[PDB]
Order: C-alpha cells, then structure tokens, then sequence
C-alpha cells in the first residue's frame, strides 16, 4: 500500500496473509472456513496466516492454517486478467474474535464515489522496495467505469473496477494481490492489478466480488 | 545460455510478491526479484537451481 | 533539518553536497551523471560530493566530482523564487555502490497527507545557529494547496508546495536547500524555501519536481 | 561611508548557507553570516574587502 497508514489505528479482522515461506498476497476470511483471494495468487500449497498485524513477530493472535482446497476460479484468464478471483478452503475452521473473523459479501455492486478501506503487506513505495511489517490502510474510493476506461484502454472487462485517485500517489501495490477492498462493510473487491502503482492516471483495478457471489456460495456448498 | 538470460527482470502488472530469480549475466549468478504474479518473462525461475541449470551452465 | 534525526549510514544514498569551499547546499542524484538541486542554490563552478554521512572528515566511501554543466532553469524568477530548480552533469559518472545511488524521479504529483523523508546538512535549530556534521532525516507529511497557499498567502505557484508541520517544531533550514523531498521513493521535491525554519504556520515550501520530468529528461538528452 | 551600513544582516527566505559578510555595527569591522541565496539586503557583501570598502 502506497500512500497509506498503519493499520493499527484499525479494525482489520478479516485480513489473511498468504505465506509460502514468505508472505507473498493478501486474502479475506468470508466464512469460518474459506478465504477470497486473487486468481494470480495461485499456488498449489499455501499457509493461511490470520489475526497478524506484524507478518515478522509473533505477538499472540495468530492463526496459521493450512490450506485444504485451493480453487481457481476455472475461467480465470492468466493473460487478459479476466475472472481473477480464487477460493482457499482451510484445513480447519478459523477461531473467531476480535482479531480474527468475517466480512460479509457484497450485496450489490461497488457503487461511485464510496469510500473504502483497502488493506495490505504490499511495498509502500512507488519505485524500488519499502516492504512493511505492519499491514498497511488506505481510503480511496471508487472510481466511475468512464475514467477506468480512460486510465487503461481496452483492458477493462466487467469483472473490474477501479478504485483510488487519478491524480496518483496513493494506491496498492506488489505484495497487496489478493486483499481486502471493503465498502460500508462489504467485499468489493480483490486487489488485482494496475500499470505500476500509484501513477498518474493508473489507479489499481480490483475484481468485483459482487459478480463472483453465486460461484463463491456454489463452491462452498459443493466443498463442504 | 539462451539470449533470454539477458534480459532484465520483469514484475509485470499484477500485485502479489512473489520471490523469483533471474539470471544476471554480469554477475555470474541468479538474483532474487519480485514477480508479481502475471504476464512473466522466460527470465523468471522458481528456484535458484532452475535459474543455473537454464542460465549458469549447470 | 530542524527537529529531526541523525540519518542512518548509507541510509540516503542519493544525497548529494554541493561545495564550493564548503558546503552550500544539497542536491540528488537521479543519474549516473546528473544532479537535481535549486535554482537558487547556482553557483559558477560547484563540486558534487557523494557518499557523504559527516561533511568535515573523510570516511573513506565519499567521492568528489566537479560539475561540468550546470543548468538551471530557464523561467527560474529570483524573486518569487518560481521554477527552483537546476541540473548539474556531472564531469564523471558517479560509481554506484551500497553508499551512492540514485532516486527515482515522480510519477505522480505529491499527494496530500503521504510521508516525506527530508535531508540535509542544514541548520538544526529554529532560532540562531546549531550546525551539524552528519547527515539529518526528518519525517513529515504532504500538506494541502489550501493550507500552503494560507501559509504563504499569494506566493505559492503550482510549481511549488508544502510539507511539513502547521504547529512548526520541525522542517528543512539554511543549508539544507537544493536536497531531497522523497515520498513514495521518489523524488517529489527540492528544497527551496520558507518564512524562517520550523516556525508556526510557516512550513518549508518545496518545488514539485513533477512537473519539470519533461524539462530534465529533455535537458539530460541534449546534453549527453 | 553608505548608510545600509547599520543595517543587521539578513539570511532571507531561501534555504541555502552561504557565507557573506556584513559591515558591523561599532566594530569597525566585517564579519560572516548565513546568507540563504535570495533577496538579499544591501549589507550583504561576497568579501571581507568589498564590505570594508563599502561600508569601513
Ligand atoms: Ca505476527
Ligand atoms: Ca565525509
């Protein structure tokens, strides 16, 4: 997260780390047992790490939980981005608290000009490398479908949208894939992708969860 | 060495931190870089080991 | 830097001093042989010291380098002190290593509210004279146009802007001009000037280096 | 000897340190101080000589 501030003024219960020796994406815990991530972020092992604030010390909250099931979602599209969503069933059901628990499911599309609170361990830096150990916040809001076309030409589908500021300097960021955009409480969106970060006129392009609520219920229920 | 060994490394426009190597031909050796997770260049190996054995003439 | 820190070793490698006898101002490296400094800051012949950590003893990492061209701005108005800014070639290209390296020019404009690291060899006290040997750092955020513009009122140009602190305490001073603005690890301003240093509703006035991307990349390609 | 003379000395607004002498007070003499490299006031001289001089 470029631009952003830690976290720990917050309430980010529904934050994951994914770990594969290393942090490498974000996620969201939506149920007891599942996690929302991004397409990209696939791997065919993942360690679910969750009630982390500091991803380097350990101070009590954590949950590590490996993943069961890890399911792409089967028209993901590894060039165009299209459909980049994934699910991760966890071995064992996650213990909820004040430091580890759900966030609830859009139940209507992102809608222009909400504000919402994107969350991640990503590089808060535009060039070169500042990674955080404390997750990172940002409120930035959604963006109209007009100016996400303008920002990135052609390269938008319906499964898309983009939040964050066309005038730069704040946006997600390598290390963000995966996390949480939530909106008045709700799942928006899945960090996905963007021209660098935080550039002038290339605000971050994020999936809409809202489009994806069918296939997420279907898979839990066929996987469960 | 293929002549993709030479190339910088490429991050590509997807948002994960993924650790990948690369081949620095000047140095003799594979480097760690960050791979966000989309669109890679042939100069992306999962593995040190991988990177030589293409590059470094293991 | 007034309120601020003592930098860490090769904490800022893209720190440059300008001497002319002594040290007169900072600047950044944004190239193997390029400086970006003020444009108040000119001066006919200047020395570009590198490596630098403490200014008056040799430390083994430094690296003295004379000018060869020195190019300030065009539009630079002395008076309203507008277009603060000016490129010094280097005679040779500066070798990198883990104490010299470059910064990164802007790809967006500053952002209100992000974080800068400001540094310098300039003064460190508010009132009357305290001067250092070693590098100071300072933190401090991106103010707003309105809070800049209200801070200097009809003095403040696009070309310029604010960071720093409305309650005073902490900013750049006398002898810091000409150094780094970075945020987001880029290179958004250059110090210019201020109402004294660290005083009340008087923050450091900086020019943004964003909108001369144009003007250095096409002076850099005439030059070389 | 011109009157700018008994003038303090004036640093400015700009954040350079460069150092200029100003004719002093019942010194009789030149002495150094910071001056930040623009707007500079007329008791602002590059050298101890010219200072002398224009003001001794
Ligand atoms: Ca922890
Ligand atoms: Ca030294």
């Amino acid at each position: 997260i470029v631009g952003g501030y830690n976290c720990e003024e917050n309430s980010v219960p529904y934050q994951v780390s994914l770990n594969s020796g290393y942090h490498f994406c974000g996620g969201s815990l939506i149920n007891e047992q599942w996690v929302v991530s991004a397409g990209h972020c696939y791997k065919s092992r993942i360690q679910v790490r969750l009630g982390e604030h500091n991803i380097e010390v350990l101070e009590g909250n954590e949950q590590f939980i490996n993943a069961a099931k890890i399911i792409r979602h089967p028209q993901y599209d590894r060039k165009t981005l299209n459909n980049d969503i994934m699910l991760i069933k966890l071995s064992s059901r996650a213990v909820i608290n004040a430091h580890v628990s759900t966030i609830s499911l859009p139940t209507a599309p992102p809608a222009t000009g909400t504000k919402c609170l994107i969350s991640g361990w990503g590089n808060t830096a535009s060039s070169g490398a500042d990674y955080p150990d404390e997750l990172q916040c940002l409120d930035a809001p959604v963006l109209s479908q007009a100016k996400c076309e303008a920002s990135y030409p052609g390269k938008i589908t319906s499964n898309m949208f983009c939040v964050g500021f066309l005038e730069g300097g704040k946006d997600s960021c390598q290390g963000d894939a995966g996390g949480p955009v939530v909106c008045n409480g709700q799942l928006q969106g899945v960090v996905s992708w963007g021209d660098g970060c935080a550039q002038k006129n290339k605000p971050g392009v994020y999936t809409k969860v809202y489009n994806y609520v069918k296939w997420i219920k279907n898979t839990i229920a066929a996987n469960s | 060495r293929p002549d993709f060994c030479l190339e910088p490394p490429y991050t590509g426009p997807c948002k994960a931190r993924i650790i990948r190597y690369f081949y620095n031909a000047k140095a003799g050796l594979c480097q760690t870089f960050v791979y966000g997770g989309c669109r890679a260049k042939r100069n992306n190996f999962k593995s040190a080991e991988d990177c030589m054995r293409t590059c470094g003439g293991a």
